[PDB]
C-alpha cells in the first residue's frame, strides 16, 4: 500500500514538472522521514528471469 | 573548377561524360525522419496522421470525447554533443493541446463544458542528426531501411511440390499494412477456400454469406446465364455462337430450317461464324440436355407454394418435368465449362456447411475464436472488426493503390478497408487466372518489394503508444466526473516515452552506428534489410529472395551484400537509387526520343522499367549523340539481347549506376570476379582509419562525394576568407554576396578533437585551410579521421613486390618491411572509455576515496587526493585509473592468519579494494575525465576542481565567440557609415560602443544601421542565456540507477603500430596477416637500391580471380613515377614554365579521356603548389566501367621512365645478388581492418566459473575458457586419447573438486588427476529426479 502511495503522485507530477519529480521530490507529499523511498524503490522490483 | 581542387587533382581516365552527378547519399535517412517529425497540413503520413488516427477517443457512448487540436516539439534538453558527453538521449519534448469535451445529455450534442488542457507532455522523442543519426545513450545510432512485401493483393502458383499431382494450384493473399492477412486458395478437387491469418481452412463462399449473400446472388455473381424456353412443347435454348467453342455437339444443333451442326461434330470457328452471320438467337433442345445443367435461382410452384429446386442444383429429366408442368417457361442455368470458363464456385457451394449471413457468421466466429459459445453480437462484431474496422485494418496508400492497379483498377487513390466489390473482385481474378486468362506475379519483383525507413517505423511505434493510452483515456472517461479532471491526469508519460525509447533502444534494425570510417557510416545508413519486424528471418527464407533478381539493377548493388547467416536478405542501395513516391525503388535513366540520344533525366521504378527498352552505359554515340553501330547491346522485359539501331526509348544514366558507393571505390573492378570483389567492398568497411591519412594512389572519383557528404568532413557553409585558423576552431569571413544584411556574420566552425568512437578508434578532424585563405561556398575546411583534401583516404599506398620470401609470405599472410613500422604510417589509435561505479550496499556506501588497503607508493602516487588518475598520465596494464573500496565486515580468519595477523600486526581492513585498474595488457594516455554525482551527494574535491575548471573554460570558450562575432559586425557596421556619412580616419577615433548612437542620410542606408545594432543586442543578451545554461548544466546532478552513488569515467588514448598478426587487405578482396617484420636490410631492392616496402604472394592471385589486384598494382607503380618526375623538378626547381609542360603532359595521355585541365591556373602561385601537393605521386582515378585501358597505362608507364612490364630486376637485401626473372613492383593500396592481434589474443590458466553449472566464465573480462564443441571430442575419440578426453571435460572444466584437486597436484610437480563425476551430470541426476523418475548409481 504504501508503494502504490508512491506510485500516485508520481503520475500528478510526470509531464507538469517537465520530466518528473526528482527521487528525493515525493515523501514530501507523504508523511515518512523521506528516505524510505530509496529502500521501498530497491526491493520492490521483482527479479528478472534467469532464464532472460 | 573550384578551389580545394587546385591542392590536388585526380587524373581521371575514361570517356563516358558525367550525364549526372551524384546526389546526396545520406539521402533516405534524412528524408525520411524529416516526413515523420514535421507539421503536416492533412492526412499525409507523420506524427500528425499518427494523432489523426486513432484520434478522436470518445467514452464509450458517454458523451464525453477527447479530440486533439495540434502538437509541437520543444528544443531539446542537450545539445547534440553535451548529450554525447552525458550519456542521456538526444530528444525533443513531445507537447500538445487536447480538448476535452463534455456533452449535455438530451442531444442536440452540445457541451456543458469543454476544458481545453494546454500542451500535455507525453514522452520525450529522438531526434535526427544533419548526419541522419540517432544518439540513444552518448552514442551515435542508425535505423536501418527496411524492405518487406507491399501491401495488396498477391496472385501465387505454388505448382509442382504441392499434392505430387501436377494439376499446380493458384493463392491469392491480400496483405495489409495493419490487421489480419486474407487467404483465398484451391485445393485439388478445384473447391475455393479461404483462410484468415493462417487459420482454419473454410469453403470461400462461406465469406460472401457472411457480407449477406444468398447462393442466388453468388451463382450471380460468378456465372453467366443459359436461359431456356419451353415455349410451344419441348425446351429450347437462347444460344450465343461463343459458347459453343471447347466443346463437341452432344445433340442435333440445328434451327431456322437449317441443321448448322450435327452430332459427334465439335463446333469449331466455322460453324460459330455460319451461326453468327446467319444470326441465330435460338435453337431447340432435347429435353435430355439439362440432365447436367445446373439451376441459378431458385424455383417454387405458383400453386403448391412449394420449393421445386433450391439454387445451385443438378437438373433431372425428373425435376424439369416438375417444374414444366406447373407453367414455368424460362429456367437459368449457370454457364459452365472445365476448360474456358470453370465451374469452381458451383462447386464450393457443395461444400459450404452453412445456409444464411447468421450461420456463416457463427462458422467465422468458431474459426477464429474456436471452442468458447459463439453469439450474435459476438461474431458480428469479430466480423466487421476484422476487415470493415477503421481502427483495426488498414492498407494505407500504398496497399489501396497496389491494389486497386493489380485489379486493374481506375482509381490509385482509395480508403484502407475492403469493400463488398474488392474481396469479390479479388475472388473473380483468382477465378480468372484458373481459368488461363491473366498471370502471376512473384515476391522477388521489386515492384512488390516496398522499402521503408526511420520515419515509418517511429511513426508505427509511437502509433502503438497512441492505442495503448488510448485504452486506457476509454478506461478513465468510463467513470469520470465533469470538470475535476483534465486531459493531464489521463494522459501518462510513459506509454509514449518507453514505446519509441523501445525501438530506437532494442530493434535488429537499430543499431550502434558502424564508425570506425566514413565509408562504413556511409554504407551504413544507405542499407536495407529484409529483416525485423515485418520481414522474414534467416531460417524463414530460402534462397530465391536472397538472389539477385534482374530488377535489382540500378537500385540495389549485385556485388556489396555479406556473406554470412544473412546472405541478400541485405544488399545495399545503389548510387543513384531513389525512395518512390509510393515507396518502391526507382533509378536514373535516359529518355530517347527519336533516334537522338537525350540528356534528359527520368525517374522509372521497378514496374515503370518493364516494358521499355533501355540501351546501355557502355554504348558508341558521337556529336549528337547517335547510335553509331546499328545493333546496339540492351534490355527489355526481363532479359537482355541486341537491339536494332533506333528500337530503344532509353538509355543508362551512368556507367556505375548498377552498383553501390562501397562498390563504386573499388578501382579495376571490371577486372574482378564478383566473389573476391563482394569480399573487398566488405572489407573496405572494416578499414581502421590511420595516423597520417595519406590518399588514395588509385582512385575512381568517388573518394571525393563519400568524405564529402559523410559527417567525417566539415564543409564551408558559406564562401569567403579565414579570419581565423586553429587544431580547435576555424572562423571564416563571409562574402557580401552570401551573407544576409541584418547581423552580418562570420562563420565559425568548431573542430571536433580527440574523442572516443563507437568502435573505440579514434575520431579527430584537422584544419586542412591555412590563415586568411580564400573558400568557396560549399568547400572543405577542416578533414576528418582517413580523410585527404575532402578525398576519402581508407588506408595508405606503399611499395609492393610480388614474389615468394623464403616462405614467410606462404598462404594469403603478408610480409611487410620495418620501413613501414618505423615510419608509424599504419599506426592506429584507439580510445577506450572505463567507468567506476559507486554503488550502495546494506553493509554501506563505496567510497572513491585514494584511501586504499594494501597498495604502494607508486601506485598511490598517479592518482589525486580524490583518488582520481591526472590528465595525461601514461598507465599500463594494472596501473590503478581509479581507487575504489566497499565495506566487508568480520574478515573471519582461521588459526594459522590468526596466528600470522598476531605475530606480524596487521589489522584486516573492513575494507576490500574495488579498484577500477587498467585492464591488463592495454597501454596508453589519459585524455579525459568525468564524474557524473548522484544528485543530493556531496560532490568531492575533484569533482569540484573539473566543475570549476569546465566553468572558466566555458566562460572563455562563449566569450572568445561573443568577442570575434561582436569585432565582426562592428566592422560591418564601420563598413556601412563611411557610405553615405564618410569620416575614415575621424570615425575609429570615438569609443566603439558609441558609433551605436550615430545616424545617417534618409535612405535604405539608415535602415541597415538599425538592423545591425538591432541584432548587435541579440547576440549581446543571447550570450547571458548561453552562459547561464551552460553553468547550471555543469552544476546539476546527472539522474543515475538504483543504488549508485557517482561514476567515474576514464578515457584512455592507447597507440598500436602494427605487429604480425594483425588482418590487412586490399579492395579487391584479397586478405593477409603479417608474418614477420623484416629489416629494411634483408629486403628486396631494385638497382636505385630503393627498398620494397611489403612483399606478397603471386600464387593468391591466379586462384582467386582478382587481377583488378594487379592493375592497380601497375598503375600505382606509374603514377608513383609521375611523382618521382616531379619531385626532382622540384628539387632541382626547374621554373614555372616545365613544371607546367611536364603536368599538362601528364594531364592528357594520348586520345579522348574528358579531363580539362590547366593554363586558365595562375602561373606562379597555384601551379607550383599543385605540383607540391603531386611530388608524393599523382593520384588517379578508374572509374568503375569506364576506369583506365592496358596502352593508357602502358602510356603513362612511359611518361615515368618506368618499363612497360611493370617489372623491374630486384636484389635480396642478403645475398644481394639479382633475382632470375622479373618480378612485378608497384603501389598498391592497403588498408587495416580492424582485427588487430591485440583483441584477438586470448589465454586462461584457472578463472572464475559460472554459479549455475560449474563451468569456466570470464568475470574480469579474463576470458573464459574455450569451447570443447562435440566435434572437437569426435577428434580425441578417433585419436584414442582417453585421459585427455577426461580431464578435456572433467577435471579441467565440470569438475568442482577435480579443478582444485588438480591444481595442487600441478604445482606439486606431480602430473594426474582424480576425476571424479562432472556437475552437469549430477545437475542432470537431480533434475531427472526431481521428477517422478527415480534414477541411481548401482553396483561397485
Amino acid at each position: 500500500e504504501t508503494i502504490n502511495k508512491l506510485n500516485r503522485i508520481s503520475r500528478q507530477m510526470l509531464q507538469e514538472m517537465g520530466r518528473e519529480p526528482t527521487p528525493e521530490e515525493l515523501a514530501e507529499r507523504m508523511l515518512m522521514p523521506e528516505d524510505k523511498i530509496r529502500k521501498v524503490l530497491k526491493i520492490a522490483k521483482e527479479p528478472i528471469s534467469m532464464e532472460t | 573548377y573550384s578551389y580545394t581542387e587546385k591542392k590536388r587533382i585526380r587524373k581521371d581516365f575514361g570517356k563516358r561524360p558525367q550525364v549526372l552527378d551524384v546526389p546526396y547519399l545520406l539521402s533516405i535517412q534524412l528524408d525520411s525522419f524529416q516526413k515523420f517529425i514535421e507539421q503536416d497540413p492533412e492526412g499525409q503520413y507523420g506524427l500528425e496522421a499518427a494523432f489523426r488516427s486513432v484520434f478522436p477517443i470518445q467514452s464509450y457512448s458517454g458523451n464525453s470525447e477527447l479530440q486533439y487540436v495540434s502538437y509541437r516539439l520543444g528544443e531539446p534538453v542537450f545539445d547534440v554533443q553535451e548529450c554525447q558527453i552525458r550519456g542521456v538521449t538526444y530528444s525533443a519534448p513531445l507537447r500538445v493541446k487536447l480538448r476535452l469535451v463534455i456533452y449535455e445529455r438530451e442531444a442536440p450534442e452540445g457541451t456543458v463544458k469543454d476544458i481545453k488542457e494546454q500542451e500535455v507532455y507525453m514522452g520525450e522523442i529522438p531526434l535526427m542528426t544533419d548526419n541522419g543519426t540517432f544518439v540513444i545513450n552518448g552514442t551515435e545510432r542508425v535505423i536501418v531501411s527496411q524492405l518487406h512485401r507491399s501491401p495488396g493483393v498477391f496472385f501465387d502458383s505454388d505448382k509442382g511440390k504441392t499434392h505430387s499431382s501436377g494439376k499446380v494450384l493458384y493463392n491469392a493473399r491480400i496483405i495489409p499494412y495493419r490487421g489480419s492477412w486474407l487467404d483465398f486458395e484451391f485445393d485439388p478437387k478445384d473447391n475455393l477456400f479461404v483462410r484468415i491469418d493462417r487459420r482454419r481452412k473454410l469453403p470461400a463462399t462461406i465469406i460472401l454469406r457472411a457480407l449477406n449473400y444468398t447462393t442466388e446472388q453468388i451463382l450471380d455473381l460468378f456465372f453467366e446465364k443459359v436461359i431456356f424456353e419451353i415455349r410451344d412443347n419441348k425446351l429450347q435454348m437462347e444460344l450465343v455462337p461463343e459458347r459453343l467453342r471447347g466443346e463437341t455437339a452432344s445433340f442435333d444443333i440445328e434451327a431456322n430450317g437449317k441443321v448448322y451442326v450435327e452430332k459427334g461434330r465439335r463446333i469449331t470457328a466455322r460453324h460459330i461464324r455460319q451461326l453468327e452471320k446467319d444470326d441465330v438467337k435460338l435453337i431447340e433442345v432435347p429435353v435430355e440436355y439439362i440432365a447436367g445443367k445446373v439451376v441459378a435461382k431458385d424455383y417454387i410452384d405458383e400453386s403448391t407454394g412449394e420449393l421445386i429446386c433450391a439454387a445451385n442444383m443438378e437438373l433431372s429429366l425428373d425435376l424439369l418435368a416438375k417444374l414444366s408442368q406447373s407453367g414455368h417457361k424460362r429456367i437459368e442455368t449457370l454457364f459452365t465449362n472445365d476448360l474456358d470458363h470453370g465451374p469452381y464456385i458451383s462447386e464450393t457451394l457443395r461444400v459450404d456447411p452453412t445456409n444464411d449471413r447468421l450461420s456463416a457468421l457463427v462458422e467465422i466466429y468458431r474459426m477464429m475464436r474456436p471452442g468458447e459459445p459463439p453469439t450474435r453480437e459476438a461474431a458480428e462484431s469479430l466480423f466487421e472488426n476484422l476487415f470493415f474496422s477503421e481502427d483495426r485494418y488498414d492498407l494505407s496508400a500504398v496497399g489501396r493503390m497496389k491494389f486497386n492497379r493489380s485489379l486493374l483498377r481506375e482509381e490509385i487513390e482509395g480508403s484502407g478497408i475492403l469493400s463488398k466489390d474488392d474481396i469479390i473482385d479479388v475472388m473473380k481474378k483468382l477465378i480468372d487466372i484458373r481459368n488461363g486468362k491473366g498471370e502471376v506475379d512473384d515476391i522477388d519483383h521489386l515492384g512488390n518489394r516496398r522499402i521503408r525507413s526511420v520515419g515509418e517505423m517511429a511513426e508505427n511505434q509511437f502509433r502503438v503508444g497512441l492505442v495503448r493510452v488510448e485504452r486506457a483515456v476509454k478506461e478513465r472517461l468510463s467513470l469520470g466526473d465533469l470538470d475535476t479532471l483534465m486531459p493531464q491526469d489521463m494522459i501518462n508519460a510513459k506509454p509514449i516515452s518507453a514505446a519509441v525509447k523501445e525501438f530506437f533502444g532494442s530493434s535488429q534494425l537499430s543499431q550502434f552506428m558502424d564508425q570506425n570510417n566514413p565509408l562504413s557510416e556511409i554504407t551504413h545508413k544507405r542499407r536495407i534489410s529484409a529483416l525485423g519486424p515485418g520481414g522474414l528471418t534467416r531460417e524463414r527464407a530460402g534462397f530465391e529472395v536472397r538472389d539477385v533478381h534482374p530488377t535489382h539493377y540500378g537500385r540495389v548493388c549485385p556485388i556489396e551484400t555479406p556473406e554470412g547467416p544473412n546472405i541478400g536478405l541485405i544488399n545495399s542501395l545503389s548510387v543513384y537509387a531513389q525512395t518512390n513516391e509510393y515507396g518502391f525503388l526507382e533509378t536514373p535513366y535516359r529518355k530517347v526520343t527519336d533516334g537522338v540520344v537525350t540528356d534528359e533525366i527520368h525517374y522509372l521504378s521497378a514496374i515503370e522499367e518493364g516494358n521499355y527498352v533501355i540501351a546501355q552505359a557502355n554504348s558508341n554515340l558521337d556529336e549528337e549523340g547517335h547510335f553509331v553501330e546499328d545493333l546496339v547491346t540492351c534490355r527489355s522485359k526481363g532479359e537482355s539481347s541486341l537491339f536494332s539501331r533506333d528500337q530503344v526509348d532509353y538509355m543508362d544514366v551512368s556507367t556505375q549506376q548498377v552498383v553501390s558507393v562501397g562498390a563504386s571505390l573499388i578501382p579495376f573492378l571490371e577486372h574482378d570476379d564478383a566473389n573476391r570483389a563482394l569480399m573487398g567492398a566488405n572489407m573496405q568497411r572494416q578499414a581502421v582509419p590511420t595516423l597520417r591519412a595519406d590518399k588514395p594512389l588509385v582512385g575512381t572519383g568517388m573518394e571525393r562525394a563519400v568524405a564529402v557528404d559523410s559527417g567525417v568532413t566539415a564543409v564551408a557553409k558559406r564562401g569567403g576568407v579565414v579570419q581565423y585558423v586553429d587544431a580547435s576552431r576555424i572562423v571564416i569571413k563571409v562574402n557580401e554576396d552570401e551573407m544576409y544584411p541584418g547581423e552580418a556574420g562570420i562563420d565559425i566552425y568548431n573542430l571536433t578533437k580527440y574523442t572516443r568512437s563507437n568502435q573505440n578508434t579514434c575520431i579527430n578532424q584537422m584544419p586542412c585551410v591555412s590563415l586568411g585563405e580564400p573558400v568557396e561556398r560549399g568547400d572543405v575546411l577542416a578533414d576528418g579521421p582517413s580523410t585527404d583534401l575532402g578525398e576519402l583516404a581508407l588506408g595508405q599506398n606503399m611499395r609492393v613486390a610480388f614474389m615468394p620470401w623464403n616462405g614467410y609470405n606462404f598462404e594469403d599472410s603478408i610480409l611487410v618491411s620495418e620501413r613501414v613500422v618505423q615510419e608509424d604510417r599504419f599506426t592506429t589509435i584507439h580510445i577506450q572509455e572505463l567507468a567506476c561505479v559507486s554503488r550502495d550496499t546494506k553493509l554501506g556506501p563505496e567510497e572513491i576515496t585514494a584511501d586504499i588497503p594494501n597498495v604502494g607508493e607508486a601506485a598511490l602516487s598517479k592518482l589525486d587526493e580524490s583518488g582520481i588518475v591526472y590528465i595525461g598520465a601514461e598507465v599500463t596494464g594494472g596501473d590503478i585509473l581509479v581507487g575504489k573500496v566497499t565495506p566487508k565486515g568480520e574478515t573471519q580468519l582461521t588459526p594459522e592468519e590468526k596466528l600470522l595477523r598476531a605475530i606480524f600486526g596487521e589489522k584486516a581492513s573492513d575494507v576490500k579494494d574495488s579498484s577500477l585498474r587498467v585492464p591488463n595488457g592495454v597501454s596508453g594516455t589519459v585524455i579525459d575525465v568525468q564524474v557524473f554525482t548522484r544528485d543530493g551527494v556531496e560532490k568531492d574535491k575533484r569533482a569540484l576542481e573539473i566543475e570549476e575548471m569546465q566553468l572558466k573554460q566555458a566562460k572563455k570558450d562563449l566569450s572568445e565567440e561573443l568577442q570575434i562575432l561582436e569585432a565582426g559586425l562592428f566592422s560591418r557596421i564601420r563598413a556601412v557609415l563611411v557610405a553615405g556619412g564618410v569620416e575614415a580616419e575621424k570615425l575609429d577615433k570615438l569609443p566603439r560602443d558609441r558609433w551605436l548612437e550615430l545616424g545617417l542620410t534618409d535612405e535604405e542606408k539608415q535602415n541597415q544601421l538599425e538592423q545591425l545594432a538591432e541584432q548587435y543586442d541579440e547576440l549581446k543578451h543571447e550570450f547571458e542565456k548561453k552562459l547561464e545554461a551552460k553553468r547550471r548544466k555543469i552544476t546539476q546532478g546527472d539522474d543515475l540507477a538504483p543504488g549508485v552513488l557517482k561514476i567515474v569515467k576514464v578515457y584512455l588514448a592507447v597507440k598500436r603500430r602494427i605487429q604480425p598478426g594483425d588482418k590487412m587487405a586490399g579492395r579487391h578482396g584479397n586478405k593477409g596477416v603479417i608474418s614477420k617484420i623484416n629489416p629494411i636490410e634483408d629486403m628486396p631492392y631494385d638497382e636505385n637500391g630503393t627498398p620494397v616496402d611489403i612483399v606478397l604472394n603471386p600464387l593468391g592471385v591466379p586462384s582467386r580471380m582478382n587481377i583488378g589486384q594487379i592493375l592497380e598494382t601497375h598503375l600505382g607503380m606509374a603514377a608513383k613515377g609521375i611523382g618521382d618526375k616531379i619531385n626532382a623538378m622540384l628539387k632541382q626547381q626547374q621554373e614555372v614554365a616545365k613544371l607546367r609542360e611536364f603536368i599538362q603532359r601528364a594531364y592528357d595521355l594520348g586520345a579522348d579521356v574528358r579531363q580539362k585541365v590547366d593554363l586558365s591556373t595562375f602561373s606562379d602561385e597555384e601551379v607550383m603548389r599543385l605540383a607540391e601537393n603531386l611530388r608524393k605521386g599523382m593520384p588517379i582515378a578508374t572509374p568503375v566501367f569506364d576506369g583506365a585501358k592496358e596502352a593508357e597505362i602502358k602510356e603513362l608507364l612511359k611518361l615515368g621512365d618506368l618499363p612497360t612490364s611493370g617489372q623491374i630486376r630486384l636484389y635480396d637485401g642478403r645475398t644481394g645478388e639479382q633475382f632470375e626473372r622479373p618480378v612485378t613492383v608497384g603501389y598498391m593500396y592497403m588498408l587495416k581492418l580492424n582485427h588487430l592481434v591485440d583483441d584477438k589474443m586470448h589465454a586462461r590458466s584457472t578463472g572464475s566459473y559460472s554459479l549455475v553449472t560449474q563451468q569456466p566464465l570470464g568475470g574480469k573480462a579474463q576470458f573464459g575458457g574455450q569451447r570443447f564443441g562435440e566435434m572437437e571430442v569426435w577428434a580425441l575419440e578417433a585419436y584414442g586419447a582417453a585421459y585427455t578426453l577426461q580431464e578435456m571435460l572433467t577435471v579441467k572444466s565440470d569438475d568442482v573438486n577435480g579443478r582444485t584437486k588438480m591444481y595442487k597436484n600441478i604445482v606439486d610437480g606431480n602430473h594426474q588427476m582424480e576425476p571424479g563425476m562432472p556437475e552437469s551430470f549430477n545437475v542432470l541426476l537431480k533434475e531427472i529426479r526431481s521428477l517422478g523418475i527415480n534414477i541411481e548409481l548401482e553396483d561397485e
